[PDB]
Formats: C-alpha cells, structure tokens, sequence
C-alpha cells in the first residue's frame, strides 16, 4: 500500500545520508594518513640502509 | 441520563466506521449526490452532532461528566483518508496502534511518536504528573535515536546508554490482558524506572521484576499506598528509596 | 521582512549569523551520534556549544503556561531579544549551563536561574 | 596470538585461542609513543626468549 | 559567443566537482584550477538585486572573468573588483565600450591588456 512504501522511502534516505557522511570523514583521515605515513617513510628508508650497513 | 443525575459515564464505541458505512449505503439508496470515496457529504456533521454531547458540566449543573472513546479500524495504515480525517479532526486526542509493533511483542502496541492528548498534564494526578512528564521526553529523545543509529553495530558511549534506557522503557511497559495494575503501584515502577533503579537487571527478566515487585509492595509499603490513594501525592524520596533497595535485596537475577 | 530596508542592517546580519550556525549543527548532529563526540574539530565544537544555548534560548516563558505550569512568563521588547542573541554569539556567557537558557525572557534571567542553582 | 582490535579480540576469544597482549581505540593518528609501549613488550618477548619466530598480518 | 562557450564549460566542471570540493587538498593544482575558476566563476555570476547591468560591459567582465586576469585576485574580495570596474571603465576604457558597440566584437586585443591592467591596479 502506498504508506507503507513511503516509510520504506523515507527511512532508506535517512540510512543514505547516515552513510554519505561517514564517506566524506573517512575520505579526511585516509588523506591525512597517507601524508602521515610519507612524513615517516623517509624516517624507514633512512634507518633501514644505515642499520643494515652499521649491522 | 445518569451524566444529569451527576454521576460519572462512560460512552464506548466498538467501531464509528461501520456505522459510516451504514450512513452511506442508505444515502446512495435514496439517489443523494455524492462524494469523496462515496460517502455522502453530511458525515462530518453527523459525527459532530454524535461527539459533541460529551461533556464536563460545571458545579451549577452538577458536576457529571460523558467521557467517550471512539475507535475507527484504518484499511493498511491507511491515513489521510475521508472518514480517519474528519475524526482525526474532531477528537481531542488520538491514540495509533501499529501492527508491525504488536507483532513485535510490545502490547498492547501503542506508538508514543504518533500519538497526542491535548488534554494530557492536567489530567493527571501531581505524582504522576512528575514521572509521567520526563518518561515522554526519554522516550521520544530514544524514538529519533533508535530510528537511525540502531542498524550500525557501535555507537557513541552516551547513545548507547540512553538506546539501553530507550529498550529497557519499552520492556517495562509491557502488560498482559485483563489485568489493570492500580494507578498507586504504576506511578511506583515508572519512577523506579526513570530514577534508573532498572540498570543492573537485564532486559529478559524485567516482566519477572515487575511480578516479584507488586507482591512485595504488597507485602511491605501499604503506608506509600495509602498516602496516594487520597493524597494524589508522591511520597517522602527517602523512605521510597528504602522500599525498592530492599526489593532488590529480594529480586533474584537470571 | 528580513531585509535591511525593511528591519534594520543589524538585525539582518543577525539573523543570517543565528540560522547559518543552526543549519550547520542540523548536518552534524550524526556524526557526533556515531562517531565519538571528541572527534568534532574545535571550531565545530564551538558552533555546536553555541547551537546547543541558541536553540534553548529561543524558548521563552509564558503567560499562558500560567495554566498548564503555572510560572508568570514576561514579554520581550525587539531590542533586547536582538541584542540578547549578540551576547549569545559573542560567547563571553558560554560558561553559564545550557539547562539555564530554557524558558527565560533575558540574559539577565538566564545569570539569575543559573544562580539559583548558584552558577 | 597477539591482537590491535577490539572485533579482531572478539572473533578471538569466540574461538578461544589466547591472547596474550592487546590494545584497542587507538586514535585516528597513531603516534610512535603509544605504540612503543606494546612495540617494545612484543618484542621484549622475543628478545628474552619466549618466542622463537614472529609474524604479522 | 567566445567567452560564453567557456563560461559553459566551466560552470558544467565546477557544479560536479563543488560536490567534492571541500577538502583543500585532495590533488596538484590541476584539480584546484577548477576549484579557482569555479569559485571566482560563482562569485561574479551573482547580482544585486533589481538593478539591470549594461549589455558592453557585461560582455567586458565574462571576457576578464574567462580570459584568468582575476586568477591572482584574493577570492573573498572578488565582488567589489565588478563594483569598481563598471565607474573605472567608463572614465579609462571608453575606447573598449566604443569597440564592442562598433564592432559586435572584442576589443582589439593588443590595447585590452593594457587598459585592463590600469583598472586591475587602480583595485586595492
């Protein structure tokens, strides 16, 4: 019946918007996180060739 | 009649839509123009000339009272149609029973989202007054709460407190048929309920708390009873918080 | 009515400030609902503070809760509503609890009901 | 086993194999000094001798 | 017709891409050249309400909007540079207004520069 398809529409666009907002926060940390791994990367690339020489 | 001698009535009745449905099978029978669906256009007045007898007669008149509860059986969820409207309308409250909450296992299912008595507050006796106003803003704080983030597995500590709050409260208000618990001992459990006394027993077992509780208010407590039977009055908190410590002293958990 | 020709140039730049920072709380309400609430960048966490007071200082007591709750109410020239709302927003008040702001007709109602519970 | 998450911690003691250190709700930024505390007792395992090989997953 | 076909093509790329916009930094300036010409694009469409603009120096602001002259322009003062432009160019650009109604066409483009760079100046 046709109020029964409507609360199926509006609880599903609720769900919806719920989803699309956690999509736009996870894209912030996951563009954060990589700069944060770079920023750390030369840290490993440094260390790792001058501990394997030393060693 | 007896609203005139000055004693309290009650009016029920059992379905206003088949006697609309009467109404309309015996205009089309005598060639009456039509309208929406087909009901012909006198319903709304007919139902105004039978809803608007009830009353509260002043002291001057005598003091009765017609108090009237319609009910009206809606096809699916149906709304916004011509005869639940025209109720809808003239009532001063509406009560909405949901079939997909029934079949859920609250009873009897009434959705608190939907609806409203305008007359609501005054009514009440002042002890419920005090519980009964806060337990409508817990509940409708969890309806919204509950309606989206009860899907996602993990939430914010403080939604899952009042979710659990929320899931406790429609436990507890679970009843049986035919058996009306007294306004004294209803105002006793949902204090023990909005007070948070309920957090440390799970939500299976609560019908079960509510059973062994009843008893020992019965066995112990006549004192609180009696001062609300004609009082209309919440009793002293200390000596109310004594009686539900030592219940559950009592009340052995699953 | 909300024009500065109509109202008043302040009035309008009031109003535009209160219904922004209220549209900016109604799409973070759930994020601070399933993410944790400490995750809120401090300048969203400033315009949530300040959401939460506006939205309880749009009430106001009334005479005609005289009936159903009994408390007098008060009425409320323009002037001390739109300037009311610049003390909200310029935040110096922001310590005062958010329980307070409910059912006032003056800041000077929301210091006194505050004092009573002796904040 | 050794576990960094709360449903990896879950599914674990479901099926019951031990855990024998944990940690859980880290923020969003791991930083070196929060990590060096279970960094340095996974590897103190190691080093004094309790483990003889170490993976990770 | 020149200046409004890129002005189409521009507001077409901004409106999508404004959909992921607001992050800052998401790629190179590639990316963000958009960001800029949509942002700037979106500031001049706007207007002020019931006074109608002149037809020669309509076409003379989408000509410097297209053409990037604003792209070093600070983006929060992007409206009052339109303000300014229309009493400047009629007082120093008289030439250009005498162009566009000669010609139906841009103003010689040699001198445009020029007498558009006095007004960018002359803008504080």
């Amino acid at each position: 019946s046709l109020r029964d398809i409507k609360t199926r529409i509006n609880a599903t666009k609720k769900t919806s918007q719920i989803t699309k907002a956690m999509e736009m926060v996870s894209t912030s940390k996951l563009n954060r996180a990589e700069q944060n791994a770079k920023s750390f990367v030369p840290y490993m690339e440094k260390i790792q060739e001058v501990v394997a020489n030393v060693a | 009649y007896f609203m005139y001698k000055g004693k309290h009535v009650l009016v029920v009745y059992d379905d206003l839509s088949k006697q609309a449905a009467a109404y309309r099978e015996l205009s089309l029978l005598l060639r009456r123009p039509p309208g929406r669906e087909a009901y012909p256009g006198d319903i709304f007045y007919l139902h105004s000339r039978l809803l608007e007898r009830a009353a509260k007669l002043s002291d001057a008149k005598g003091g009765g009272s017609l108090t009237a509860l319609p009910f009206v059986e809606t096809q699916a969820g149906d709304i916004s149609a011509y005869i639940p409207t025209n109720v809808i309308s003239i009532t001063d409250g509406q009560i909405f029973l949901q079939s997909d909450l029934f079949f859920s296992g609250v009873r009897p299912a009434i959705n608190a989202g939907l609806s409203v008595s305008r007359v609501g507050g005054a009514a009440q006796i002042k002890a419920m007054k005090k519980v009964a106003g806060t337990l409508r803003l817990d509940l409708a704080a969890y309806r919204e709460l509950e309606a989206f983030a009860q899907f996602g597995s993990d939430l914010d500590k403080a939604t899952q407190a009042k979710l659990a709050r929320g899931a406790r409260t429609v436990e507890v208000l679970k009843q049986d048929l035919h058996q009306p618990i007294p306004v004294e001992k209803q105002v006793l459990i949902i204090y023990a309920l909005t007070r948070g006394f309920l957090d440390d027993i799970p939500v299976e077992d609560v019908r079960r708390f509510e059973k062994e509780f009843y008893l020992f208010l019965d066995q112990n407590g006549q004192h609180l009873l009696e001062h609300i039977r004609t009082t209309k009055d919440l009793p002293n908190e200390d000596d109310l918080n004594k009686a539900i410590e030592a219940f559950k002293k009592t009340f052995v958990v699953s | 009515a909300l024009a500065p020709e109509i109202v008043g140039e302040e009035h309008y730049q009031v109003a535009r400030k209160v219904q922004q920072t209220l549209q900016r709380y109604k799409e973070l309400q759930d994020i601070i609902a399933i993410l944790g609430m400490d995750e809120l960048s401090d300048e969203d966490k400033l315009v949530v503070h300040r959401a939460r007071r506006i939205q309880f200082f749009l009430s106001q007591n009334f005479h005609v809760a005289e009936q159903f709750t009994g408390q007098p109410g008060s009425y409320v020239p323009v002037k001390e509503t739109v300037r009311g709302f610049k003390e909200i927003l310029e935040g110096k008040y922001d310590h005062l609890p958010e329980d307070a702001f409910r059912l006032v007709g003056r800041i000077e109602e929301v210091v006194e009901k505050a004092k009573a519970m002796g904040v | 086993i050794i576990v960094i998450g709360r449903v990896g911690l879950s599914f674990f003691r479901k099926r019951n194999m031990p855990v024998i250190l944990d940690i859980t709700r880290l923020p969003d930024q791991p930083s070196f000094a929060d990590i060096k505390e279970i960094a340095r007792k996974t590897v103190g395992l190691f080093a004094d001798g309790t483990f003889d090989e170490l993976y990770m997953y």
